[PDB]
DNA sequence: CTTTCCAACGAAGGCCTCAAAGCGGTCCAAA
DNA sequence: TTTGGACCGCTTTGAGGCCTTCGTTGGAAACG
């Protein structure tokens, strides 16, 4: 079941997150920063373990996409290529993001920065590099999350998903 | 100074 | 600038006798 | 005699201080008056040399000494590895059994340093010091074996016992009355845990979790498969593999060391890391009470 | 306040800055002194 | 210890206790075996100022990088951000940015999650060396505007002050 | 000068070239200045890794000079010597500087240093002539010791050490370099070491391979001769994890590698390193030589 | 056909480190 | 000002890592 970001229509000042990877505890604990605070809008977050997502016919919209790769394991990344497969491209205009975790720890990083750092431009799509394991960290992060959602889902307005790909577009 | 001014406004 | 010219020169002069 | 002096000072350093008054308790050699005119607030050397004062006014000889071995080693055991015999193919009597098991070894060189000490659930602990035909036994290289009785089972601390295997097994299936003894391949540090095995005596609802049913799956079936109850503790496994590529036979040869076994397999299903279903070459540990694997297509 | 702030940081920076140009200067007239006297002694 | 305790007709660097004694003996000063207690001593540095002498610039070099490197490696905090504190005191001086600092700030940058040592990140990136604009923004400027794009609002007058303390520098 | 090419060049140092293809070492005995009983106390030994910034006025003729300093700062720190030695033939070019090695006697060798540079010359090309580029160290003794070479040396030649780290990316291409290495006496079979990523200890993975197994799934998995490529090295642990995961449905991708040990030698990440045959020994260096220079710039 | 040694290497005793706690000195609360 | 109490200091020391030695079948080589 290929996602399409324009199936149904989202609630009133309702915003959604969806957050893809191996790791359910530290994917539980990005989500306890996600909500820790709550602004204005009311916010849903999602989380799952591979693509394609399960079929729900209550599924809300899904105004934004991450994907958490960790360098420590070349499986998470060959989750997130077979995962890659059940989008369309219309998801790739600024309704998705990577986030790569440990990238702090050269020892650490099992797969080297430079091939994640080639899969996003090759997408074109935003590369963020936070370590979850720290509190700070990750609270810093998790404004970053809310803030981005913010501005990708038309709330604020004057600016599309596709203006912030222009504005966090990489030189090459 | 004002940098640090700065800092202990995102302390709050 | 002037300086670092004046320590320039005077080194340099002061190798020249050596 | 001198030897034994010594063998009772090096036990006593093996033994922690904090502990030695215990020791005593257990030991119950000397007298509890000699026990008080000890103070073990002193100094390790000035122990020491009292408890030889001690063991010297008396008469020291090599059955105390073992027996004071055999309970340092119940107090510790954890410092051997320790491999299970089964015999196979109903009457029983301590002393007999001691009498052939004590003539038994006596016939099978000339002589033998051997002990023995019955403990708690019929836990009868011998401590055998091997020496050839033209030396004392020595008393730094021994062997611990446990035997229960009117069981199948025994165990066995090998550390210098591949000098002479069969010696010990064929004396104890004599002295168990019991034909056919075989080893099983399955040898663990923690001591108790194969005691066990071998007996089998063991919120923010704005967040919407997906793929919800693959997580109360693999969780049902990972405490299916392993269960509440605290599993034993064991250490250390190692599967010798021999099959077929598939993808001439590819021959592999895992170990898995862990200091807490079989709780890291029981997480890495909750962790992803393997299938919701593992492997039955790791979910018949406890189940088929086998260590080392050999398994071929 | 951030006004104030800077008002002084600035003013600290700025006596840092006479207090680092007052050492130079002398800085700069021993070493024109000295270069004098070797240019004379040679 | 974060700075290298120091070990020494040329003056002596211990004798050098007094600035007559630096203005006397300025011709004939000698080169320290570490140059670390040049930071916290003045005295040397107004030598250093001046000296232009290409192997001391390779021994800093590698020396402030290192130090970098370990101190980022073993805060992962007090002491890194006083020692931070005393090498933008250094910057100030000399009238000119340091490149151990530069390629320390290039690594981390991207790692960076805004707010270990903002206050000192946001003033080394004001003392940066002149380049042109083609080099610096795909290595540097790109995550400076994924910071800027998603920081909070104080952090981007923050940046501003940095960038505009940068261009008063150029 | 030298610092503003410098800049530009690790300006130029990004992410983004692909990884170079590297040339599988030959078979090459030792050279004639190598002496087999220096290296032979050098090889079968154990060895911690340190990267260095090139020393700053270094001679090799004050040899005892070094040596004297050297006794003066230990007996400063508290029946010991300390030996300085020349090694020839271990430099990969002749703009690669002379290798030595210090040594600690017990008037019996406690303590070993080696430095050395092999096929280095980035650095070599971007240093001035006062500098001697020696930036691999390998140390070998106690960590005491060890500490306070480091500490006389930071004194002395303005420099430090600093334990490099291997991470598996390359630790797994290093391990594929050496499997590509041609062994005429197969004496140690391949083995890996991986470490589940857990704050309690858990389950450390030890898969071997037979040496005739692995070579044969080598040269099925090898395309261009005599050289080695990211994909080859992708598809050797692709086909490890395939065989893992159809032995037993467990996803051995989600592990750090830790330690990965062949015939010709042994790595682990921490920064042990052990040498078992020469005829490979010195190319080993070069490649190692490199991630010294990958840490210092 | 027999005997002894090199090898494969396994293993455990011993060296070496440090994290633990009791004893000792010193400062500060109380008489 | 004097005395007791609690702090930090110091030494003692218990446990784990680790190198090396002992033991060694099993094969190879010499042979009554």
């Amino acid at each position: 079941s290929v996602l399409r970001p324009l199936d149904k229509l989202p609630g009133l000042n309702t915003a959604t997150i969806l957050l893809v990877g191996t790791e359910d505890a530290l994917l539980q604990q990005l989500a306890d920063s996600m909500l820790k605070e709550d602004c204005a809008s009311e916010l849903k977050v999602h989380l799952a373990k591979s693509l394609p997502l399960p079929s729900s016919v209550n599924r809300p919209r899904i105004d934004l996409i991450v994907f958490v790769v960790n360098l420590h394991s070349k499986y998470s990344l060959q989750n997130t290529e077979e995962s890659l497969r059940h989008v369309d491209a219309s998801f790739f205009l600024g309704k998705v993001c990577f986030l790569a975790t440990g990238a702090g720890r050269e020892s650490h990083c099992s797969i080297h920065r430079h091939t994640v750092v080639k899969l996003a431009h090759t997408y074109q799509s935003p590369l963020l590099y936070c370590d979850l394991e720290v509190e700070g960290f990750r609270a810093t992060m998790a404004q970053r999350l809310v803030r981005v959602l913010q501005i990708c889902a038309g709330h604020v307005p004057g600016v599309s998903a596709l203006n912030l790909l222009s504005l966090l577009r990489s030189s090459e | 100074g004002v940098l640090a001014h700065l800092e202990r406004l995102e302390t709050q | 600038q002037a300086s670092e010219s004046k320590l320039l020169e005077i080194q340099t002069e002061k190798n020249k006798q050596k | 005699d001198e030897t034994v002096a010594e063998f009772i000072k090096r036990t006593i350093l093996k033994i922690p201080m904090n502990e030695l008054t215990t020791i005593l308790k257990a030991w119950d050699f000397l007298s509890e008056n000699q026990l008080q005119t000890v103070n073990f607030r002193q100094r390790k050397e000035s122990v020491v040399q009292h408890l030889i004062h001690l063991c010297e006014e008396k008469r020291a000889s090599i059955s105390d000494a073992a027996l004071l071995d055999i309970i340092y080693m119940q107090f510790h055991q954890h410092q051997k590895v320790w491999e299970v015999f089964q015999m196979s193919k109903d009457l029983f009597d301590m002393k007999q059994f001691k009498n052939s098991f004590k003539k038994i070894l006596q016939r099978a060189l000339k002589n033998v340093t051997v002990s023995f000490r019955e403990t708690e659930e019929n836990a009868v602990w011998i401590r055998i010091a091997w020496g050839t035909q033209y030396t004392k036994p020595n008393q730094y290289k021994p062997t611990y074996v446990v035997y229960y009785s009117q069981t199948p089972y025994a165990f066995t601390s090998s550390s210098m016992l591949r000098r002479n295997t069969p010696l010990l097994g064929q004396a104890l299936t004599i002295a168990s009355k019991h034909h056919q003894i075989v080893k099983m391949d399955l040898r663990s540090r923690y001591l108790d845990s194969l005691k066990a095995i071998v007996f089998k005596q063991y919120m923010d609802s704005r967040i919407i979790h997906e793929n919800i049913v693959e997580k109360e799956r693999v969780q049902r079936i990972t405490q299916e498969t392993f269960g509440d109850y605290p599993q034993p503790q064991l250490e250390f496994a190692q599967y010798k593999l021999e099959t077929k590529f598939k993808s001439e036979p590819l021959r592999c040869l895992i170990k898995f060391s862990s200091p807490h076994l079989l709780e890291a397999l029981k997480s890495l299903a909750p962790a992803g890391i393997a299938d919701a279903p593992l492997s039955p070459l790791l979910t018949c540990i406890p189940n088929k009470r086998m260590n080392y694997f050999k398994i071929r297509d | 306040s951030t006004k104030e702030s800077k008002n002084e940081k600035l003013k600290e920076d700025l006596e840092r800055e006479q207090r680092w140009l007052d050492e130079q200067q002398q800085i700069m007239e021993s070493l024109n002194v000295l270069h004098s006297e070797l240019k004379n002694k040679v | 210890s974060v700075i290298p305790v120091l070990n020494s007709g040329s003056f002596p660097l211990e004798q050098l206790q007094s600035f007559p004694q630096l203005l006397q003996n300025i011709h004939c000063l000698e080169l320290p075996s570490q140059m670390g207690s040049v930071l916290n001593n003045s005295l040397l540095l107004h030598y250093i100022n001046c000296v232009r002498d290409e192997p001391v610039l390779l021994r800093f070099y590698y020396w402030l990088s290192q130090t970098l490197q370990e101190e980022c490696i073993w805060y992962k905090g007090k002491e890194f951000t006083n020692f931070l504190d005393t090498i933008i005191r250094a910057e100030c001086f000399l009238q000119e940015g340091f490149y151990s600092c530069e390629a320390f700030l290039y690594k981390s940058l991207p790692l960076w999650d805004g707010l270990c040592c903002r206050s000192q990140f946001l003033q080394l990136v004001s003392w940066i060396p002149f380049s042109s604009f083609s080099e610096v923004k795909p290595l540097l400027f790109d995550h400076l505007a994924q910071l800027f794009f998603t920081s909070t609002i104080y952090f981007k007058c923050s940046v501003l002050q940095s960038l505009k303390e940068l261009l008063q520098n150029w | 000068p030298l610092q503003k090419r410098l800049e530009s060049v690790r300006k130029q140092s990004s992410f983004i070239l692909t990884p170079p293809r590297r040339k599988i070492p030959q078979c090459s005995q030792l050279q004639e200045d190598v002496d087999p009983q220096k290296v032979a106390f050098l090889l079968h030994k154990q060895w911690t890794l340190y990267s260095l910034t090139p020393l700053y006025k270094f001679s090799y003729s004050n040899l005892k000079e070094y040596s004297r300093l050297l006794n003066a700062f230990i007996v400063a720190e508290k029946n010991i010597k300390v030996i300085f030695s020349t090694l020839l033939g271990m430099k990969g070019t002749q703009r690669d500087p002379e290798a030595f090695l210090v040594q600690i006697v017990s008037k019996k060798v406690l303590w070993t240093g080696w430095f050395c540079c092999v096929f280095g010359d980035s650095l070599l090309e971007t240093v001035s002539e006062d500098f001697t580029c020696l930036p691999l160290f390998l140390a070998n003794g106690a960590e005491s010791n060890t500490a306070i070479i480091g500490t006389w040396f930071q004194k002395t030649f303005d420099c430090y050490f600093s334990p490099l780290a291997i991470n598996a990316f390359n630790l797994s291409w290093m391990a594929a370099m050496w499997t590509a290495c041609k062994m005429d006496h197969y004496v140690a079979t391949t083995e890996f070491l991986w470490s589940v990523p857990c704050s309690p200890q858990s389950l450390d993975i030890s898969f071997a391979i037979h040496p005739e197994d692995a070579k044969a799934l080598w040269d099925s998995v090898h395309k261009t001769p005599g050289e080695v490529t990211q994909e080859e090295v992708d598809l050797f642990m692709d086909c490890l994890y395939s065989h893992f995961h159809r032995h037993f449905k467990i996803h051995l991708s989600a592990t750090r590698l830790v330690r990965v040990s062949t015939s010709v030698a042994s790595a682990h990440t921490d920064g042990k390193i052990k040498i078992l045959c020469h005829k490979y020994l010195i190319g080993v260096l070069a490649y190692l030589t490199e991630l010294a220079i990958f840490q210092i710039e």
